[PDB]
């Protein structure tokens, strides 16, 4: 302990970006990411253009 | 039940 | 699904994002390590 | 102390209107600090870090 931690600090920060870079599936893909699972792609919307 | 804390 | 009217606009930058703050820091980052003391 | 502004319609009114734009870039010896993070509800609610 403090050796299993000091990467938990590193490991929780990468967990923050996977649920932030993809706001949809957020707070659930991190759950699946830890176990090595993936979300179904077709449900989510996506953006076409911005002006 | 205590902890030296990491900081 | 019950909305039936136009919605308000969306900000281009939140206050927290502007100052890169956080409402509640996590307890794991710079966190606590268990101590044995029986 | 009192300068009458004859050509303007109102002598005592603030005749001018100004808009300023000051931009300063200041290298500093200040330290600042790291940004914080947000609470995650997947670790405490599932015990990922068991």
């Amino acid at each position: 302990d403090f050796y299993n931690a000091q990467k938990m600090d590193e490991l929780t920060r990468v967990m923050r970006k996977i649920c932030d870079d993809n706001p949809e599936y957020g707070e659930e893909m991190v759950l699946r990411w830890a176990h090595g699972l993936s979300v179904d792609p077709g449900r989510v919307p996506f953006l076409l253009a911005e002006k | 039940a205590g902890n030296v804390s990491l900081t | 699904a019950a909305n039936h009217s136009t919605t308000p606009a969306i900000l281009s930058q939140t206050v927290l994002d502007r100052f890169n703050g956080a409402l509640d820091p996590d307890p794991n980052v710079n966190g606590a390590v268990q101590l044995s003391m029986p | 102390a009192d300068l009458p502004q004859y050509p303007f319609a109102d002598q005592q009114a603030e005749v001018c209107t100004y808009v300023v734009q000051s931009t300063a870039v200041m290298p500093t010896p200040m330290i600042f600090g790291p940004s914080p993070v947000e609470q995650l509800a997947v670790i405490e609610t599932e015990d990922l870090f068991e």
